[PDB]
């Protein structure tokens, strides 16, 4: 079938900014190329349809066009209505077919996130389990990455993480990491540390605590 | 105005089965197609098939095809989709929305809201709500780890939600075969340990409320 891609699934744009998502067919579409918005409540609305250009009852900032295989959307002035998922896709041939959409967020001043890491609970050690959580907080942009180091190092097995979308207030993100062991694991080591690697600086941001300490 | 509304979400277990609805309205029912979207959280939206509801002329999507059964009723303009014998990855949101014409190819217009479908086999289960505590400066995080618990949703809160600013509730990962998720939120350090700090987690399914006290010392 005909493949859609949709370079960048994520797009940084300032509320008043002319905003443009690309879409590119993996052929000649003909120019059957429609947009679809979708809000974060997860409902869909049509946009524009037919290579771009034609309306439906969407607002004037909305602009279209494209042929071809290279075609694209455009948000003369972008609103905070605005802020979606769109998503291209190609009506020319069967199956029908959908870019990986690309995500707007706003445009933040780089922040650096607070790092928090938590023992285990005794409720919980009394449960025979253990699990310590540790949070990244109130950060941007949004692409970061956590490390669980038990006594110094490695550690994958047991590591479960979670994001938020951006925030609506101020326009960070934050994560949650959460390394699960077995109370008897837990207790045959002793330092557990949470570093968190983030471009607002080289040096990882590191938070960790030790038993015999507590 | 031309309103789709689709059925509700649906919890089944794996190797059945399940036909969701899609109910047309504030237009002619049989003068426009009906098609099927699939979105799963890995981005993306899938074209299931598409069904003329004035013939029953449908017409799948290979992937889909021989899972998937799109059938109608012309008479409480109602249209419908049946998935078979279930597998996780059937797991996710459908939309159905009406497909139009201009220059020779058709666009979908009008969409529902979407139906969820959540395909496991564990049964409604309370979660265990443990606190999380620093270990033995201006401004302290704490937090309540939600684990174990079966289905979704569960409600958490802070002090019965008079701790509203700077929280922080994750979005659910399944774990083993159940649900866990975790909560923050960021009060001064003369609020905790001095007054009390309490998470308030609510699961529906299992008729569970639970209010955990964040303690000082592991």
């Amino acid at each position: 079938d005909i493949q859609m891609t949709q370079t960048t699934s994520s797009l940084s744009a300032s509320l008043g900014d002319r905003v443009t998502i690309s879409c590119r067919a993996s052929q000649d579409i003909s120019n059957y190329l429609n947009w679809y918005q979708q809000k974060p409540d997860g409902t869909v609305k049509l946009l524009i349809y037919y290579t771009s250009r034609l309306h439906s009852g969407v607002p004037s900032r909305f602009s279209g066009s494209g042929s071809g295989t290279d075609y694209s959307l455009t948000i003369s002035n972008l609103e905070q209505e605005d802020i979606a998922t769109y998503f291209c896709q190609q009506g020319n041939t069967l199956p029908r077919t959908f870019g990986g959409g690309t995500k707007l967020e706003i445009k933040r001043a780089d922040a650096a996130p607070t790092v928090s890491i938590f023992p285990p609970s005794s409720e919980q050690l009394t449960s025979g389990g253990a699990s310590v959580v540790c949070f990244l907080n109130n950060f941007y942009p949004k692409d970061i990455n956590v490390k669980w180091k038990i006594d110094g190092s490695e550690r994958q097995n047991g590591v479960l993480n979670s994001w938020t979308d951006q925030d609506s207030k101020d326009s960070t993100y934050s994560m949650s990491s959460t390394l699960t062991l077995t109370k008897d694991e837990y207790e045959r080591h002793n330092s557990y540390t949470c570093e968190a690697t983030h471009k607002t600086s080289t040096s990882p941001i590191v938070k960790s605590f030790n038993r015999n300490e507590c | 105005e031309v309103q789709l509304q689709q059925s509700g979400a649906e919890l089944v277990r794996a190797g059945s089965s399940v036909k969701m609805s899609c109910k047309a309205s504030g237009y002619t029912f049989t003068s426009y197609g009906i098609n099927w979207v699939k979105q799963r959280p890995g981005q993306g939206l899938e074209w299931i098939g598409y069904i003329n509801p004035g013939n029953g002329y449908t017409k799948y999507n290979e992937k889909f095809k021989g899972k998937t059964t799109l059938t109608v009723d012309k008479s409480s303009s109602t249209a419908y989709m049946q998935l078979r014998s279930l597998t996780s990855e059937d797991s996710a949101v459908y939309f159905c929305a009406r497909s139009v014409y201009y220059g020779g190819s058709y666009y979908f217009d009008y969409w529902g809201q979407g139906t969820t479908l959540t395909v496991s086999s564990a049964k409604t289960t309370p979660p265990s709500v443990y606190p999380l505590a620093p270990g033995s400066n201006s401004m302290v995080t704490l937090g309540c780890l939600v684990k174990g618990y079966f289905p979704e949703p569960v409600t958490v809160t802070w002090n019965s939600g008079s701790l509203s600013s700077g929280v922080h509730t994750f979005p659910a990962v399944l774990q083993s075969d159940l649900y866990t998720l975790s909560s923050s939120v960021t009060v001064p350090s003369s609020p905790r340990p001095s007054e009390t700090v309490t998470c308030n987690v609510a699961h529906p399914a299992s008729s569970t409320k639970v209010d955990k006290k964040i303690v000082p010392r592991d």
